[PDB]
């Protein structure tokens, strides 16, 4: 897992890798770690992936609510605060490391947030256990206000270095990008593995398993 | 505290045939979630026609790896004779055995021909036990591979499926069929798979890629 | 890991599985339990691998030197008391031990029965390892010194069948060997399904 | 600490227990009861944290009593098995859990014999034969040898006898005499208490 | 050592044509506190061979004592044989080995960069005896941290330039400087070629904070 | 981390590194370490950070809700009083080291000090963080009662300076604040 | 372990228009085997299974939790359950106990309601879901089903080489683990009709 | 875990002990012997860490008769007592302490019988009656009740038929089989195995 | 507790508080911190008590031995590495804090640290005890280059003024040595 | 409290012939470190009697708080009833006692000094409600230290001036000045007497050093 943000001279940039370890062994090889918040708010999780989920799918509910009973645009700041006080309230217990960004009417901000409640505004960001190596890539390869392909390579570079160091990280890549008016969304932005066709067709026959007890239940 | 031992992982296979014995290993030395290489061969050639492997804690093994290779020159300078499979076997087992009290944290693989010159595979234990059989995977992918070389190799729970001897390509599309369908899942197979061959005229090598995740 | 053994009129009978777990995941099937020393002695393997190899390898060792020193071979007794002093200077270290030793003497039959613990007691029936109770069971229901050999056979292969159903540990194949006065014979060595096919009906 | 034995039939069931009250090492009572009448052809056992035992005869009784005066008839054996593991299953998740380990023995006009099986972590199991204990591991090899779906009671009366005659074989504890049900079309029957002479 | 005391921290290495590049820092640190400003962590071992290290600084002084001494008794053989670069990776092995085994270990994370007979060599000594060859090497968290940049050139382009290896080292221990909380601005730079062993000084770096003026 | 306040005649004068550390990993280099209460009054935090976030805004809260009531501005000892009351009343679960400071109408400018425990006691500068334990030296050599404005600024300057140059948490760059009755006057200086 | 109190597996397929669930037989405690015919596999409406392994308690007390909140959403909507619909109930209620966890790894297979469409998830502890597209197990012996799914698996299956795979996978990957064995129970279901067959395992 | 009991009289001394091998729950022998022959008037029982007991039985065996062989002639009890303490004294303050608990008994020429009393913590006694374990408990009401030290030997017999019933009557143990010995001026006479016939 | 060594052209100039504490309780409230090994190299001590007392005493010993050995004035180095030997070969026992210092007639002035660790460094000036920590910034802020013997007099008397005045372990009486070519000048100041 | 983390230090009291002197120190120190070396470790209560403390400081301020809103409620009251010292510290004990019975006791250690009717008190009051009067009380380590003084010019004779008062107190804090390490040269003396209740000034010690010139 690991996940990242920035901030280019329009709006947010987010990556993610969609391998879920389950301890040693990989358990998934396409999961879904960017969340929807809001038309212009999404969300990314990492560490425990329920607490995550839970958390994301509870905030969503609520600045729908609020939205709906306003009558305009969510503002970030919002999520944010509702995020650090429940994240407080509960002392640090439940896990969730979280990327937080959007588009207001003031414009793009991106959050990241510690699991205690300590949250912190930056042009980017990286969470999870492989945000050192995409820390690294951005620090390396930065600069203020950059266009939107430069930010897309940036971010899949730096999600991909991550995948080819850490070994919690490594599926097919994640992107998502928010502006004023378009928002995009996208399955595998770049898909770096590729698999070996089999070289033993070792399949069974029709028959091949001893059978004890057979049942039919017909239906409609 | 200190803590003595860790987990550096590995992947060691071996099938004994008629009259051939393969062992493959990948070639990944890993700590935790880092990677400090992607190139480190388990496997290591002491006779003419004895492959070792050697998983787990890595200084272990190649400690281990420079103890047999040095009593197997004992062995050459007192009695004008290479050892056997099963004598390089016993000797192997005193030795995990002399350090009991402060364990060898290694898997253990030897494949290699006998003396009839038929496929021989010993495994052992971190203890030093030790047993003939066809077939074993060890390391931290041990589970992922040995039930199907029992459906493969070993014929078992089927029905009305006959025994035939295995071949030797047969055996090399099963190698990589099985690190391939391994590294799909582990997080310790590495990329570079080495698959060292034992026949009755020297010792063959080769090198096959994987998946660089 | 389960592991028998009884003696009667005709010598002694020995038997064991041959599953050898490594906590809930099991390494190999066809782990040869009863430990071949002489062609007159018969140790097992109870718990500990390497511990109970080993330490039976150093009494086949002691029992060789013993008989090109004494020109003659070395009764049970002595053997499982040699067993029993090497074992016990090692006592709280953890080893983990519970062999059996078996053979036949100037006395006959000889059974004893040998402990990381440094038990050493003599006896007519014994039974070794994690599902023990379960070969105790049947093996005191069916039990007698007048039977007859494949009576025997039947008893102890019924018995490691029962052991293995009950416990999970044990499985495998049942191994059989049956020691004479003149030396130790492999009986068979059958598999559990089947055992499962043969009993079953 | 003991077992009570539980064999299932074809038309009856037949539960065995022990008359053995266990102390900090003295056998304080050697004519003790487990026998718990639930219904006319329903029994109950208990073995486990000897305090709660009783309060479980009270809590299952009482409320078993209590749904026979209502509706005006008798349980199942099954709901009344599903009822002890659904009292368990929210008692353990709790401040106060109870800790008890037995089977329970029923008998329906239509469903027939019926042996239930608990633990102290609230497992129902249906069971031919059941065991709990430390009985359970001497016994059950004997018990599995001898068994036939359809055998008789007097078979099963003698095999029970063959169970204690390997119970006091290599038993590290004493366990002298056991009482003995059945239960039947009938109702619930008592057969003669079941001990072997000391002197 | 069973606790280190006064530690250095991340050394970084990697191979070029014909030379191998080693530069770690000048700062001796006791938990928080950057107390020693001004130390060597890299030891310029005869002529082809090079030393950088880790961990207590103590145990680097102890075996810096070891090696000067078994590199004089060689040279005092006066054979005309010296030690390749992978025997003393070898027997520093050995020596890491035997420390471990009788728990009591040398508490480092030793790093040995040599050119002997055409060939570079980089090699790695853990505290516990992990030990393996590698065309980049990174300690502490500069296997978190410069090791992506190491294998991110070396994949698209697998040998490099003198020039190149040095520009690549300045960046990775400006990285070091942004992230590493126990990390100083002053390092050296150690080089060894065909022409020798060669210490260059405590160079600095040239650092950003542009987006100190973001709010 | 290293957090510093120091008053003068006319008001007062803060400061803060921005190197928030977790661990050994610098997470963040740049950090608002001070924060905005009303417009005269200011905190600087130190300790841990989600807790002086969620007091510092709780308390946020609280005095803005009052000093509206009020319809007067507020003062800097109700601040410190409501930070005294929310460190003193969670001891077991905060990790606050917060300092007040800010010029007021009625009593010119203050500096309040509420270390770990919760107490609250008025100084005329202050020295707050892990990282000041090695200038106490400095500030204790270099102060001089009555300094002007600019000499305060150099003289904070001069400390954080020293504070990040020797310790390895602090660190980043320097945040300061001038308050006076003239307005806020922010800036980041480096040297 | 807790979660090695009683041993346990479950595995799920997804074929090429149909799904086949499978799960062991043995119950027990730890060493001790008790029954060979404790239940795993659940009926929730028709054509769509549920899977718990794990400690027993936990098994049947979801089970019948989700019985009595799943015959309320019926009751309550006159339609039958959609598969999603019943992914995040079981998310909900095993989230409900966050600190007070149930010790189980639910799994869930079965059809789509209006399409012939299979569905396959599994769920941790705490509520985490996880759809795939070949297969998803749960229990002890987890390793060995992974390499038995990973290794045998085709995507188009037609249903009869779907039964021998999942057949041969469990039997292969059951009789390496140790705590869990005595028989297998399959279900393999379809548009048109629900086949259950049991295999011819070892009992040992 | 048991006890072996050792009645002194007048002229005689009456030690028993049990047929008993103890395992995790099973009773694996039942034809165990804890006699240890140290000379012709001198008998050895012992009970404790059961790998210490035929080691303790080598030690002390084997230097008894090294003694009787060197000088020509047999060793008081009194002394041999005193050198079981002095082995286990020495034994105790080391990195391999031994843990048995059993006393001694002898009979000389001139003293007559003589009966000592260990522990695991090698401490001398010189008793009338004396135990170690759990049967110790329920044994010394009985048998300090029925004490003359007059006592004939039928009547101590008669008192340890007794003290065996009230053995196997609150006891949660098995205890089947008892073997019984006696020593006199004439040396060592094994009496009948007191054993009771269970069904 | 509180030691410190600065050299200059001449020579050296060591200081130390006496104020040596166990637990809460003064039990000495002067000490010799420290100790003449030879007549022209000092060492003082900080950490435990009997290790550095028994370690001083041994190096004197060997130091001695080889010096009269020589028949030729010791080197500090020499020293250096005689307290390194004895502090690396028993660090699992041993709590020392020894810096040395002295003139040299071959080499100057020189200061040596060596710390809990058992390492040898050669600085120009030198901090060590517990109570240190409180003047980091003044002996970074106040220390320039090419001081005369005065002004490093002045010096260590202001750094171990404010150290006694911060630490509350530390405090006392202030000891100084002045170390050149003409002799020992030890003194006991206060102010 | 289960953790004090910032300590005061010893405090002393001692009656006198229509009197009761009370002096402690002004130092706030945090561990070892002295960090507060200006606070105020004495309340002048209303004008009859007189508190001073140990431990937490907070703590101190706590009850400082409360004690001031009851003093305040009952002058609000009107009624020309005041607390006596014993009632305020039999309040005091009670508080005291409450908090540790519910396992969060207030970390202090408390003098309580009164002068009311012709009678001098000097009440105690402990963490855990220990609590007496006594003619002359010493906390901390003042119990160790300043307390034999007291007891033996007190034996001696057992009452005194005020002159004789403030000069032995003068010489305890002079000693607790020389053997506590927690302790600090700058002390206020608290005076109560018929005329009201007084805070003396920040007074200093005057030292011997004449020990340190034995070698």
């Amino acid at each position: 897992t690991t996940i990242a943000g920035v901030v280019y001279k329009d709006g947010i940039v987010l990556g993610a890798d969609t391998r879920a370890t389950e301890g040693m062994v990989v358990a998934d090889k396409n999961c879904s770690k960017i969340h929807f918040i809001s038309p212009n708010i999404y969300c990314c999780g990492a560490g425990t992936a329920a607490d995550t989920d839970m958390t994301t799918q509870l905030i969503s509910s609520n600045l729908e609510l609020h939205s709906l009973s306003t009558g305009r645009l969510p503002r970030v700041v919002t999520a944010n605060r509702m995020l650090k006080q429940m994240l407080f309230r509960y002392q640090g217990y439940i896990g969730a490391a979280l990327v937080l960004g959007g588009v207001d009417v003031t414009g793009p901000h991106l959050y990241s947030i510690y699991p205690h409640g300590s949250t912190d505004k930056l042009p980017y960001v990286t969470m999870g256990s492989g945000s050192l190596a995409a820390m690294a890539v951005f620090e390396d390869k930065f600069r203020p206000d950059m266009e939107e392909e430069e930010a897309k390579n940036l971010v899949s570079e730096a999600i991909a270095a991550g995948i080819f160091n850490d070994l919690g990280s490594g599926s097919n890549i994640d992107l998502c990008v928010i502006s004023k008016n378009k928002l995009d969304f996208l399955r595998p932005y770049t898909v770096p593995n590729k698999k070996g066709t089999r070289l033993g067709r070792y399949r069974c026959e029709k028959g091949t398993t001893a059978v004890l007890t057979e049942k039919i239940t017909p239906l409609e | 505290r200190f803590s003595p031992y860790v987990f550096n992982g590995g992947t060691i296979l071996a099938i004994a045939g008629e009259d051939f014995a393969i062992v493959a290993s990948d070639t990944r030395l890993s700590e935790g979630f880092s990677i400090h290489t992607r190139d480190s061969p388990k496997c290591y050639k002491l006779t003419d026609k004895t492959v070792i492997g050697c998983s787990g804690f890595h200084g272990d093994c190649l400690t281990l790896t420079k103890i047999i290779e040095a009593r197997l020159k004992m062995y050459k300078h007192s009695n004008n004779k290479a050892m056997t499979t099963g004598a390089i076997a016993a000797m192997l087992s005193t030795i995990l055995y002399s350090r009991r009290f402060f364990p060898y944290y290694v898997y253990n693989i030897i494949g290699g021909l006998d003396e009839e010159g038929k496929g021989a595979v010993y495994s052992f234990d971190p203890v030093g036990s030790y047993q003939r059989d066809s077939f074993k995977a060890g390391g931290s992918a041990s589970a992922m591979l040995q039930p199907l070389l029992d459906n493969q190799v070993g014929f078992k729970n089927m029905q009305n499926v006959e025994h035939v001897p295995l071949s030797l390509d047969r055996a090399m599309r099963l190698v990589k069929d099985v690190f391939i369908s391994a590294a799909e899942r582990d997080v310790y197979t590495g990329d570079a798979l080495r698959i060292c061959i034992v026949t009755k005229e020297g010792i063959r090598e080769e090198t096959v890629s994987l998946r660089k995740d | 890991t389960t592991t028998l053994a009884f003696k009667f009129r005709h010598g002694v009978i020995v038997a064991a599985d041959s599953r050898a777990t490594a906590g809930a995941y099991i390494a190999s099937q066809t782990v040869k339990k009863v430990i071949e020393i002489n062609p007159y002695l018969l140790g097992t393997m109870a718990g500990g691998a390497a511990d109970c190899s080993f330490w039976e390898r150093l009494l086949a060792r002691q029992c060789r030197i013993y008989e090109l020193r004494n020109k003659e071979r070395i009764s049970v007794a002595a053997a499982s008391k040699l067993l029993a002093n090497m074992v016990y200077q090692y006592k709280g270290m953890g080893l983990s031990m519970g062999t059996m030793i078996c053979g036949w003497d100037k006395r006959g039959p000889g059974l004893y029965y040998v402990d990381s613990e440094g038990n050493r007691i003599s006896g007519a029936t014994f039974s070794v390892g994690s599902g023990s109770v379960y070969a105790y069971g049947v093996m005191d229901r069916g039990y007698s010194y007048d039977l007859e050999v494949e009576q025997a056979y039947d008893l102890a292969r019924r018995a490691i069948y029962q052991a293995t159903y009950r416990d999970a540990y044990s499985g495998g194949a049942v191994n059989l060997y049956h020691v004479r006065e003149d030396g130790w014979i492999r009986v068979s060595s059958d598999n559990v399904a089947d055992l499962h096919e043969k009993y079953s009906g | 600490m003991e077992y009570l034995i539980g064999i299932q039939g074809p038309d009856y069931v037949l539960v065995a227990s022990d008359r053995v009250a266990a102390s900090n090492i003295v056998q304080m009572k050697d004519d003790h009861d487990k026998m718990f009448k639930m219904s006319e052809k329903i029994l109950l056992l208990c073995v486990g944290e000897a305090g709660d035992t009783v309060q479980f005869a009270e809590y299952i009784q009482k409320n078993v009593q209590l749904y026979k005066m209502r509706n005006g008839y008798e349980l199942s054996p099954t709901a009344a098995a599903n009822f002890t593991r659904r009292n368990l299953a929210d008692c353990l998740r709790s401040r106060t859990p109870y800790h008890v380990n037995l089977l329970l023995a029923g008998y329906d006009e239509h469903e027939g014999p019926a042996l239930y099986y608990m633990d102290y972590l609230a497992a129902l199991a249906k069971a031919p034969f059941a065991a709990h204990g430390y009985g359970a591991f001497l016994t059950l090899s004997i018990l599995d040898r001898y068994y036939t779906p359809t055998i008789s009671r007097e078979r099963a009366v003698e095999l029970l006898r063959k169970c204690l005659e390997e119970l006091q074989k290599r038993f590290i504890l004493n366990l002298p005499t056991f009482s003995v049900r059945i239960i039947d079309k009938n109702g619930i029957h008592d057969l003669d208490n079941i001990s072997f002479p000391k002197q | 050592t069973q606790n280190p005391m006064v530690t250095g921290t991340s050394v970084l290495g990697v191979k070029f044509e014909g030379g191998v590049v080693i530069a770690a820092d000048m700062l001796g640190s006791y938990g928080s506190l950057a107390r020693f400003r001004n130390i060597s962590r890299i030891m310029r071992v005869n002529n082809s061979t090079m030393l950088g290290a880790s961990g207590d600084y103590a145990d680097f002084q102890y075996l810096k004592q070891v090696l000067g001494q078994m590199v004089i008794d060689e040279e005092l053989l006066g054979d005309g044989h010296s030690y390749s670069p992978r025997a003393i990776h070898s027997w520093l092995t050995r020596a890491m080995y035997s420390r471990r085994s009788k728990m009591n270990p040398l508490w480092n994370t030793m790093v040995i960069g040599g050119y002997a007979d055409g060939e570079s060599f980089l090699g790695y000594v853990d505290m516990l005896g992990v030990a393996y060859e590698a065309p980049s090497l990174a300690t502490g968290y500069g296997a978190y941290l410069a090791q992506p940049l190491l294998r991110e050139v070396l994949e698209k382009q697998p040998v490099l330039s003198q020039t190149e290896a040095r520009d690549l080292v300045e960046r990775c221990m400006r990285v070091l400087y942004y992230r590493d909380a126990r990390s100083y601005n002053r390092f050296q730079i150690a080089t060894v070629t065909e022409k020798g062993v060669e210490i260059e000084g405590p160079l600095s770096t040239e650092t950003n904070w542009d987006i100190a003026h973001m709010i | 981390t290293t957090i510093m306040a120091v008053q003068f005649d006319g008001g007062v004068v803060l400061g803060a590194d921005s190197r928030t550390t977790t661990g050994s990993y610098i997470a963040n280099r740049v950090t608002d370490k001070l924060t905005p209460i009303h417009d005269r009054i200011f905190c600087c935090r130190s300790g841990s950070a989600a807790d002086t976030q969620a007091v510092a805004d709780a308390v946020t809260y609280q005095l803005g809700f009052h000093s509206i009531e009020l319809n007067e501005p507020p003062l800097v000892h109700t601040a410190a009083s409501l930070f005294k009351e929310m460190c003193y009343r969670y001891r077991e679960d905060l990790m606050a080291g917060i300092i007040i400071a800010g010029w007021d109408p009625q009593e010119g400018g203050q500096v309040y000090s509420v270390p770990m425990g919760g107490m609250m006691v008025r100084q005329s500068f202050a020295i707050g963080g892990s990282g000041s334990s090695y200038i106490y030296g400095y500030v204790d050599a270099t102060y001089r009662e009555g300094m002007t404005k600019e000499e305060c600024l150099q003289f904070t300057a001069n400390a954080l300076a020293l504070a990040m140059e020797r310790d390895g948490s602090s660190g980043g760059v320097i945040r300061l604040a001038a308050i006076a009755e003239s307005g806020v006057e922010r800036q980041v200086l480096l040297g | 372990s807790i979660m090695s109190y009683n041993g346990g597996a479950v595995m799920a397929m997804k074929g090429k228009n149909c799904v086949a669930i499978a799960a062991d037989r043995r119950f027990g405690i730890q060493a001790q085997m008790v029954t060979t015919d404790f239940q795993k596999i659940f009926p929730m409406g028709d054509r769509l299974y549920i899977g718990l392994a794990g400690l027993a308690t936990d098994v049947q007390t979801v089970a019948q939790r989700l019985k009595f909140r799943l015959n309320l959403y019926e009751l309550k909507e006159g339609r039958q359950i959609k598969p999603y619909t019943l992914m995040s109930m079981v998310a909900n209620l095993l989230y409900e106990k966050r600190f007070g966890p149930y010790y189980t790894e639910p799994v869930i297979a079965g059809l789509d309601p209006k399409t012939f469409k299979p569905f396959i998830c599994s769920l941790d502890l705490i509520g985490c879901p996880m759809v795939t597209d070949d297969f998803v197990v749960s229990g002890t012996c987890a390793e060995q089903m992974y390499g038995m799914c990973e290794s045998l698996w085709e995507p188009n299956m037609d249903p009869d080489h779907l039964f021998e795979t999942i057949s041969q996978a469990m039997l292969n990957a059951v009789d390496r683990d140790a705590v869990s064995g005595m028989g297998v129970i399959v279900h393999i279901i379809e548009k048109d009709k629900i086949t259950t067959r049991t295999l011819k395992a070892r009992m040992d």
